[PDB]
């Protein structure tokens, strides 16, 4: 899922 | 992969707790 | 003025905040805290390349 933690 | 598995917050929270306990399986339906 | 107003609180969703995109439907960003999502659920969803999240409103639809 797309988060702010996504690389 | 092409599949997309859709989580609610409730489901994600529950899944997360189970993952920590080593319960990683969920049964696909539709 | 916010570029990505939180789907719940309406405050800007910054890059240095835990936040998730409602990819299920509405495509708003939501602060993790606003959604009631745990840190662990947030890390899990991040790591799940095939998973997407939907906000409560979108999932109810
Ligand atoms: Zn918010
Ligand atoms: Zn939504």
């Amino acid at each position: 899922a797309r988060t702010k933690q996504t690389a | 992969g092409a599949m997309v598995y859709v989580f609610s917050t409730e489901m994600a929270n529950k899944a997360a707790e189970a993952v920590l306990k080593g319960q990683v399986e969920t049964i696909v339906s539709f | 003025m916010a570029v990505y107003p939180c789907g719940i609180c309406t405050n800007e969703v910054n890059d240095d905040q835990d936040a998730i995109l409602c990819e299920a439907s509405c495509q708003k960003w939501f602060h993790r805290i606003c959604t009631g999502m745990t840190e662990t659920a947030y890390g899990l969803l991040t790591a799940e390349a095939s998973a997407v999240w939907g906000c409560d409103t979108c999932m109810a639809d």
